[PDB]
């Protein structure tokens, strides 16, 4: 059974670096292209990079070009992603993913990449934020700029992660107006 | 923005046929690259659903189908079942960028009930927050269904995109949806312009 | 029938620092297919005659593929010095085998692929023969620890070729395949058609 186990994630501050890794199990690693795909919370899948069976880099998402570096190790059945100069918007869950096809591919052919097996994602968070208390304001009929989550209120909405990397949410009571 | 374009939301009732469109460019789909489709649940890793434009992975029922023509591809679901409620992503290759390219994703809701409507409540900046550095307008959105909602602010009938942050649709303890939008301002901005509006668009 | 076609005609090629190795075994090798129509085709052998390959038999054969500058195709040979020989890909002074290379400007010089081909520029020691260093750790050039970030006297070790078609041939990308013919006191698994 194919198994892909990401690792190397964690919390990191802007500008720092991080190396993700993916241990590949249950198939002939070096017959397949390998891919990194990331997903910011509540957003869509974004291909980061990918590398052919013969360790040929396919490309990079234009948002990470120059800052990320893909590499594979066919003796240890391993996939890697060096992430340099991390930015806040690099915060996402990063998937390892095996390509569907074992076809070698040739230069006069159109490449065909699709991922039939996915790992679960190693979470990567890029944040400047230390623990900060909230400053609250008129609320029911605002708890703002705190970190980390959660916060208690005694309908309370989920929070926004703002530009500051700090959270903010609001609770609301609907009551008789007398 | 993704290079492949996908409707944010589609919805139908059980038993109906729904389709999802995926349009590309001269660079990727019109260049002849195959198109693949993926299916994901909230909190779940994606799953390959269609490969090489019309092939179903083993265990994907025959009521899913795919097609590709010119600059576009399409996923078709014919016997819609409550199980089919998920996010779907098309995918291809773009030779201009030399990279794999994903579509923006499509929220497919299998309608259980008629559409619900959003209750929107706007709040001005607090008095003791204008006594402090800032000013923030809050627009909270509850009880809507399906869970697709776009928030737009307007300052004196003019567009605003400088300082806003919107949340993703969350389930309640109800099976209805909620969302928050926060617009940050200075106390100057709040009286510089005159009247601020929160505009909510739902199915 | 050995899979040289897949190796020589791959769509992408590896960067020199992360050069690829493909074991060739249990196969019949038609070495007469080792050719292409790329402009500056080279085929250089050391301690072995390429006109005998298809009457020869080996335990295994390895194909090492990667891309470098035209300037540097000369560093892929026994007893060479320079950035590539020292820090990226090293053949032993005793090397027996063939180095096949050709100009790949028509494929590897597109802007979209500007970061696809890298090389290591700083390293503590020189690589021993057939070593591969794919590490991406900051290089401490001097006295002060680097604490994981690049800065004064602390360099990210990998640099990019950033190939462009308008560059001179000596700066254009070349694809290289290095063939090592392993010969053990064991049964042969890779023979030419005639043997
Ligand atoms: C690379 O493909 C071409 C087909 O045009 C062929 O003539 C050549 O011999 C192939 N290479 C090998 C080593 O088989």
């Amino acid at each position: 059974e194919v198994q892909l186990v990401e690792s190397g994630g964690g919390l990191v501050q802007p500008g720092r670096s991080l190396r993700l890794s993916c241990a590949a199990s249950g198939f002939t690693f070096d017959d397949y292209a390998m891919h990194w795909v990331r997903q910011a919370p509540g957003k869509g899948l974004e291909w980061v990079s990918g590398i052919t069976w013969n360790s040929g880099t396919i490309g990079y998402a234009d948002s990470v070009k120059g800052r990320f570096i893909i590499s594979r190790d066919n003796a240890k059945n391993s996939l890697h992603l060096q992430m340099n100069s991390l930015r806040v918007e690099d915060t996402a869950l990063y998937y390892c993913a095996k390509d569907n096809s074992d076809y070698s591919g040739y230069y006069w052919e159109l490449e065909n990449y699709g991922m039939d097996v996915w790992g679960q994602g190693t979470t990567v968070t890029v944040s400047s934020a230390s623990t900060k208390g909230p400053s609250v304001f008129p609320l029911a009929p605002l708890v703002k700029d705190y970190f980390p989550e959660p916060v208690t209120v005694s309908h309370t909405f989920p929070a926004v992660l703002q530009s500051s990397g700090l959270y903010s949410l609001s609770s609301v009571v609907t009551v008789p107006s007398s | 923005q993704s290079v492949l374009t996908q409707p944010p939301s589609v919805s139908g009732a059980p038993g109906q046929r729904v389709t999802i469109s995926c349009t590309g460019s001269s660079s990727n789909i019109g260049a002849g690259y195959d198109v693949h489709w993926y299916q994901q649940l909230p909190g779940t890793a994606p799953k390959l659903l269609i490969y090489d434009n019309n092939n179903r992975p083993s265990g994907v029922p025959d009521r899913f189908s795919g097609s590709k023509s010119g600059t576009s591809a399409s996923l078709a679901i014919t016997g819609l079942q409550a199980e089919d409620e998920a996010d779907y992503y098309c995918q291809s290759f773009d030779s201009s960028l030399s990279g794999v390219v994903f579509g923006g994703g499509t929220r497919l809701t299998v309608l259980r009930q008629p559409k619900a409507a959003p209750s929107v409540t706007l709040f001005p900046p607090s008095s003791e927050e204008l006594q402090a550095n800032k000013a923030t307008l809050v627009c909270l959105i509850s009880d809507f269904y399906p869970g697709a909602v776009t928030v737009a602010w307007k300052a004196d009938s003019s567009p605003v995109k400088a300082g806003v942050e919107t949340t993703t649709p969350s389930k309640q303890s109800n099976n209805k949806y909620a969302a928050s939008s926060y617009l940050s301002l200075t106390p100057e901005q709040w009286k510089s312009h005159k009247s601020y509006s929160c505009q909510v668009t739902h199915e | 029938l050995c899979p040289f076609d897949e190796v020589f005609n791959a769509t992408r090629f590896a960067s020199v620092y992360a050069w690829n190795r493909k074991r060739i075994s249990n196969c019949v090798a038609d070495y007469s297919v080792l050719y292409n129509l790329a402009p500056f085709f080279t085929f250089k052998c050391y301690g072995v005659s390429p006109t005998k390959l298809n009457d020869l038999c080996f335990t295994n054969v390895y194909a090492d593929s990667f891309v470098i500058r035209g300037d540097e195709v000369r560093q892929i040979a026994p007893g060479q010095t320079g950035n590539i020989a020292d820090y990226n890909y090293k053949l032993p002074d005793d090397f027996t085998g063939c180095v096949i290379a050709w100009n790949s400007n028509k494929l590897d010089s597109k802007v979209s692929g500007n970061y696809n081909y890298l090389y290591r520029l700083f390293r503590k020691s020189n690589l021993k023969p057939f070593e591969r260093d794919i590490s991406t750790e900051i290089y401490q050039a001097g006295n002060k620890p680097c604490n994981g970030v690049a800065g004064f006297n602390c360099y990210f070790p990998l640099r990019s070729y950033s190939f462009r078609p308008t560059y001179g041939v000596g700066h254009q990308p070349y694809r290289v395949v290095v063939l090592s013919f392993e010969l053990l006191h064991a049964p042969a698994t890779v023979c030419g058609p005639k043997k």
